[PDB]
């Protein structure tokens, strides 16, 4: 019988369990509807959605991004959900592909319903789905080139990338200016992938074309009253001490007397501790002082008086870009000067950007940390350009990471396509039927891309897919004109890293949802 | 004989429950259990997990 | 379906049980009917999820979280069951699981099937206790021909290919078969890595199944040592120590704080000024006795300072803090060393060594893990699992506890019974040769034990879209023509029906549990004739 | 567990019972070091030794397990014992069991 | 299965007058092609009988008759002939009786 249609209903009031074709049905359709979704972002010319979200607040973003999309949707289809959580996966192994894995994962599983529709088993599409997918990884790590040998051509590569990865965005605008932007920021970190090494501040005001990435570091802090506001040939002391009525650890520790006279003592006693924490500061020979944690009116004026720049509350962030902008090393015992490494820039400043006043290190001595100011109309577009730019910097850190590039547009979905085909037409049985489809889906991809500019996909796609058979293993589309190019000299390429991510998560998220023949839903919690 | 009575009057006992088919076996350890007790046959001093 | 419907021969009335009219009551052969229609209902579902082609389920929970998964126990844990008999099914299950960690589905569709069967005999009016007993014989029988065809296999360190193969056919059901050989691999050095062999005990505590989303399926791995959550207490440590001296410690690097209710008063500056220096100096002989002691590293349960941080990074002792007491010990069994309560008792031969201890990244995220790992004769372990999505991860943390319990089960006992049905389906043949030496009524309940037995075979067949009764004909006469209970279905369609050159191969132990534990459970619930309920 | 008995030209047979699903093999051996006279397999398929091959009648009756072994051309080197082996259930080395050997 | 083609191609950005002209052009070709493989019995009286006989057997084939399907046919085919080619359906009377099998059913 079933556990649902029996003559006993063997569930509790709320509870739920869709059946085999009841299952496919809603986990083929909700796959499909968030795959829907979030194409038309597909692409140079992919378009954004006004997000609007519906609590007392109503934030209001407006998004390209597809794991973005789906993260601030309210989703309540299971098979929605697994693909919601791939797209998350994807942004966090690397930062592009979001869209793609998605729109993959969405392809493959209504090519999967075509097929049992054509009563082939979700075993043998599996299989086949398996074979496919090793055939699609081979092609394309040949397919792969690396150039972080060549520094010329890596950097050239990475300007590729970083423009490749902008062209779907906001910023494609600028492009050519976001995207220098982006290479020399990840190429200040020295081979590092901190990510957090590189700070990002929207200022609202200014066009998106006065956005720059500061040749120092900029610190959105205040500096203390009787202080100094510039300082050239600056020595640092990065801290993380209290200096705010630091109390001695001793938690059972209490002033217990018989006179106001020995409070005010001890009262005098704190604040000669205060002094002398002060002084070993200024033993190490500093003209600024950064701490993490608060600084108190009284260390305040003994650095005044000591005519030293003491920035209080920097955060751990602060302070560790701090750390990797200057040099120094972030203390919090000041007994061993010689052994504290103190930091250098040239000069210390206070700017303005906006209405709003920021220190500005300049002549710094590493640079391994940088800042980004981000200038737009709108919160939107600065939130847009926010989301853009860590799309850019995550893929150009994950190409240092591994030099390993792949071109775009579509190119390399086609050859996939085309060994999955090989594979196929070689392979005897229904599980040539389910690589077939694996291909189809492969070649779906720029078949969006091209649609969502304008042309005729189809035509486009056949073209590609002749010259891939013909041994043009670098025809992609040219998106400009409209037309099949060389994606080698035309310059899109991608990160081998992210196409190979986006392939494999969208196959396994595709096997891990045909898998499914029983969906039992447990009563909401309401 | 005493152990067998014992060992009888617990199976006796035991023919009626869903371990009746292994009756036997716990009429022999029942028997165990209440034979290496003290005299006040205290049921806190048989343990059952 | 009603307590009490007399109400008086006099009009008066009649009230004996409380709330007696909104309560209700199911009596006899109507209430067995019920029983074995829900235990029905939920062996049918479970059946589409046995072997290699079985698929899997589902299952959303209250707070709209989804798990797929394969795994029988799991299922039947997050159903919102509501019959009674569907909850004795749960348990059945879940013991399975508890005994054996596989077979939550063959126990499931073998109890299925024998109240199935029970069904028509109650229809020709045998008594179900009658049936029970019956069945209780057939199960003895089914039990002793599997320990006639069972075989052996090897447990030692040097060839270890029957554990793989066994590993393998427990995972070969599971979205993990795509690593098939790596998960089975690793699942067996694990258990015989974290295994006590004289003891024939396996401490699962031993082995650290952690996850972790990214990556690729094809990343999971063992590490031979430890892997944590945390990073090392300073930004500007080093992320990388080759061999490692390790202090593993559970004092805080603070100043000492009595458990007593204490009052420290300072009446004086000079009480103040030595407080000051009290306080410094516990931080420059902490950090000192660590120093000495050798160590390279410090493992704190209990966090630290800023003081204590900063020295450490002074004075080249990289560290961790906040580690929980579980990685604590872990750390310290695979390392070597000894858990320090207080730096004073800290010595060079309390310490662990590791080879190596990394921090790890994990792309686009700003998370860290820490890897300990190249220990000399590490006794714990941890399996790392990478994957796309945080679903099958877990159904991959779950399938490889299936694989670890049943390398477990090998240990325990290394003997092995044939699978893909041939266990079942010769068991079967065992209970008919018996039955038909039967001459008493139970003849009829052996005869539906073994036609219930031979589900297995049949639900193989179908979820690999062969004809049931066709291919299980077909291979039973061959078990009885040529004597080989190691042929069964082909479920993945090797042409060979011999389980045995196929290697699918499963644990004696489990193969018993399933039987006893379907029949027990069958047994109390022929038992259950009335049922009442609100 | 596998209980074993043994009962010019002369026929002696060896049969077994007991604990088993199946016999695999069942052989004739000679006591010296021991050696095979000839085995037998489920298929029929014999194979023979080679000192004495040719006039060999041993035959195999599946429907008790059992074997016999007719041999002509008798010579006084064919005196010594003669022991029986039959390979059981899965064949491992442990499953082979032997006769007590029967003196001729 | 059209309108699942139909929406098949609006999918590949195909407009819905450009399928309706395909589709005109192709129900021609149809057309003409079926005409050209019919086939005529109605002159000879046998091969035509035939024909009924044949028709009115795939016409059953479907439906829960086919199990008495080589009587039914009988059935129709002579009620049908009994009308002496007038098409009046109403001639037919069909009275249907509880009780018997399908096969004790008669002309
Ligand atoms: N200038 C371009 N010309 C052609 N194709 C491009 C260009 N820029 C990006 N693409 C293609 O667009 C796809 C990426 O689109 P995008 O909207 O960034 O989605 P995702 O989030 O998946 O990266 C890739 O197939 C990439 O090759
Ligand atoms: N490769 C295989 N060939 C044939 N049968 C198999 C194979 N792998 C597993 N099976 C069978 O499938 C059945 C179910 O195993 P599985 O679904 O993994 O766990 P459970 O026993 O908990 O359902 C087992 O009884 C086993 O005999
Ligand atoms: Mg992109
Ligand atoms: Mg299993
Ligand atoms: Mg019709």
């Amino acid at each position: 019988a079933s556990l649902s249609l029996a003559p006993v209903n063997i569930f509790k009031a709320g509870a739920d369990e869709e059946r085999a074709e009841t299952a496919r049905l809603t986990s083929f359709i909700g796959a499909i509807a968030i795959g829907d979704l979030v194409k038309s972002t597909l692409g140079p010319k992919g378009m954004d959605k006004i997000l609007l979200s519906s609590g007392r607040d109503a934030s209001l973003m407006v998004t390209n991004d597809g794991a973005t999309i789906l993260k601030n949707i309210g989703v309540d289809n299971p098979a929605a959900k697994v693909l919601v959580d791939m797209s998350r996966v994807q942004d966090d192994e690397v930062g592009d592909g979001t869209t793609s894995v998605t729109v993959l994962a969405a392809e493959l599983l209504r090519e999967a319903e075509s097929l049992i529709a054509k009563k082939i088993h979700p075993q043998t599409i599996i299989a086949g789905w398996r074979e496919a997918t090793k055939a699609a990884r081979e092609a394309l790590l040949s397919s792969a080139v690396d150039h972080g040998s060549d520094e010329v051509k890596f950097r050239q590569d990475l300007m590729n990338i970083a423009g490749t990865t902008l062209s779907s965005k906001l910023l494609t605008h600028h492009k050519d200016h976001f995207t220098k932007l982006a290479v020399e920021a990840v190429l200040r970190l020295k081979g590092s992938g901190n990510l957090e090494a590189i700070h990002i501040i929207k200022k609202l005001g200014g066009s998106l074309a006065d956005s720059y990435l500061d040749e120092g570091f900029l610190l959105d802090k205040k500096i203390g009253v009787n202080q100094p506001k510039r300082i050239e040939n600056a020595k640092i002391l990065i801290a993380n001490t209290g200096m705010d009525t630091d109390k001695i650890k001793i938690f059972g520790s209490r002033v217990r007397v018989d006179s106001t006279a020995k409070v005010a003592e001890i009262e005098h006693a704190e604040k000669e501790k205060m002094k002398e924490k002060v002084e070993r500061i200024l033993k190490h020979g500093i003209n600024c002082f950064i701490n993490r944690q608060l600084i108190y009116n009284y260390p305040e004026q003994l650095f005044g008086a000591a005519g030293v720049m003491a920035i209080e509350h920097a955060d751990f962030a602060g302070v560790e870009r701090l750390a990797l902008v200057t040099g120094g090393e972030i203390a919090s015992t000041f007994d061993h000067p010689e052994l504290v490494k103190l930091g250098s820039c040239k000069l210390i400043e206070e700017v303005m950007i906006g209405e709003d006043k920021l220190i500005h290190f300049s002549g710094v001595a590493l640079g391994e940390a940088c800042t980004i100011v981000l200038r737009g109309a709108t919160q939107q577009i600065l939130d847009e350009a926010e989301r853009s730019l860590h799309d850019a910097l995550c893929v150009l850190a994950q190409t240092v990471k591994d030099s390993r590039t792949v071109y775009g547009g579509g190119c390399s979905e086609m050859l996939m396509a085309h060994a999955v085909t090989q594979l196929a037409n070689r392979t005897p049985g229904k599980e040539a039927v389910a690589m077939e489809s694996y291909a189809k889906a492969l070649r779906m991809l720029p078949t969006i891309i091209a649609d969502n500019a304008g042309y005729d996909s189809a035509d486009l796609v056949a073209q590609l897919r002749a010259a891939h058979s013909e041994g043009n293993t670098t025809a992609g589309l040219d998106m400009r004109e409209g037309t099949i190019g060389d994606m080698a000299i035309l310059g899109i390429t991608e990160s081998f890293q992210v196409k190979r991510q986006v392939l494999l998560s969208a196959a396994e998220a595709a096997e891990v949802i045909l898998r499914v023949d029983n969906i039992i839903k447990a009563a909401p919690r309401k | 004989e005493q152990r067998k009575l014992l060992e009888k009057c617990a199976m006796t006992a035991l023919s009626s429950k869903l371990i009746s088919q292994q009756k036997a076996f716990f009429a022999k350890m029942v028997v165990d259990a209440v034979m290496m007790l003290d005299d006040l046959l205290q049921l806190k001093m048989i343990g059952i997990k | 379906s009603m307590g009490t419907l007399a109400f008086d021969e006099y009009g008066r009335p009649f009230l004996i049980i409380k709330d007696q009219d909104r309560k209700s009551r199911l009596m006899g052969l109507e209430a067995l009917k019920s029983h074995i229609m829900a235990a029905k209902a939920v062996a049918n579902t479970m059946r589409t999820s046995l072997g290699p082609n079985g698929l899997d389920k589902m299952m959303v929970d209250k707070d709209g979280d989804v798990t797929v998964t394969n795994d029988g126990a799991t299922i039947l844990s997050m159903m919102d069951v509501d019959h009674q008999i569907a909850k004795l099914m749960v348990e059945l299950s879940k013991s399975q699981d508890d005994e054996i960690g596989d077979g939550t589905t063959g126990v499931v569709v073998l109890a299925g099937a024998l109240l199935e069967e029970a069904e028509q005999l109650l229809d020709r009016g045998i008594h179900p206790i009658r049936i029970a007993d019956g069945y209780e014989q057939a199960a003895r029988v089914a039990i002793e021909h599997l320990d006639k065809i069972s075989d052996s296999v090897l447990v030692d360190i040097k060839d270890t290919e029957p554990l793989i193969q066994t590993a393998k056919t427990t995972l070969g059901s599971k979205v993990v078969n795509s690593c098939h050989r790596q998960m089975a691999e690793i699942a067996v050095n694990a258990v015989l890595t974290v295994a006590d062999m004289e003891r024939r005990d396996v401490d699962f505590e031993l082995i650290k199944v952690e996850g972790k989303v990214g990556g690729r399926l094809e990343d999971t791995k063992l590490i031979k040592g430890v892997i944590v959550d945390k990073d090392f207490s300073h930004p500007q440590m080093p992320k990388k120590v080759e061999d490692a001296k390790i202090a593993i410690l559970t004092c805080p690097f603070e100043p000492p704080k009595p458990k007593t209710k204490h009052k420290l008063d300072v009446t004086s500056v000079e009480d103040y000024k030595a407080l000051q220096k009290y306080e410094k100096e516990k931080f420059e002989e902490m950090i000192q006795q660590i120093k000495e002691t050798g160590a390279n590293l410090a493992i704190c349960q209990w966090g630290f300072d800023d003081e204590a941080n900063h020295l450490l990074l002074q004075n080249n002792l990289p560290a961790v803090r906040w580690v929980g007491g579980p990685e604590i010990e872990l750390i310290a069994i695979a390392t070597g060393g000894r858990i320090v309560p207080r730096f004073s008792e800290l010595t060079a031969e309390k310490l662990g060594f590791a080879g190596l201890v990394q921090e790890i990244s994990f792309g686009t995220t700003k998370d860290k893990m820490l890897v300990i790992e190249q220990c000399k004769n590490s006794r714990a372990v941890t399996i790392f699992i990478r994957g796309g999505n945080k679903m099958i991860i877990e159904e991959a943390k779950r399938s490889l506890h299936d694989a670890l319990c049943v390398i477990r089960n090998l240990i325990r006992d290394n003997r092995v019974v044939y699978g893909g049905g041939a266990a079942e389906i010769s068991c079967a043949l065992a209970v008919s040769q018996e039955a038909d030496k039967c001459p008493t009524l139970e003849q009829y309940a052996m005869r539906a034990f073994a036609d219930a037995l031979e589900v297995i075979p049949m639900a193989l067949s179908e979820n690999s879209g062969m004809n049931p009764i066709q291919t299980m004909t077909e291979v039973r006469a061959r078990q009885v023509k040529e004597m080989n209970p190691a042929l069964g279905i082909d479920c993945l369609h090797k042409g060979t029906n011999d389980m045995k050159q196929q290697h699918v191969i499963e644990t004696l132990i489990g193969k018993k549990q399933q039987i006893s534990l379907a029949t027990q459970m069958v047994r109390m619930i022929l038992k259950i004739d009335d049922i009442r309920k609100p | 567990q596998v209980q074993l008995v043994e009962s010019g030209s002369l026929r002696l047979s060896c049969g077994a019972s007991g604990t088993f699903f199946r016999i695999n093999d069942m052989g004739w051996y000679r006591q010296k070091q021991r050696e095979l006279v000839a085995s037998i397999t489920r298929g029929g398929t014999t194979d023979y030794a080679d000192s004495v091959k040719g006039r060999f009648t041993i035959s195999r009756d599946n429907a008790k397990n059992t074997v016999y072994l007719q041999m002509n051309s008798l010579k006084p080197e064919d005196t010594a014992v003669y022991y029986c082996k039959a390979n059981r259930n899965w064949g491992r080395e442990w499953d082979d069991y032997w006769g007590q050997g029967t003196q001729v």
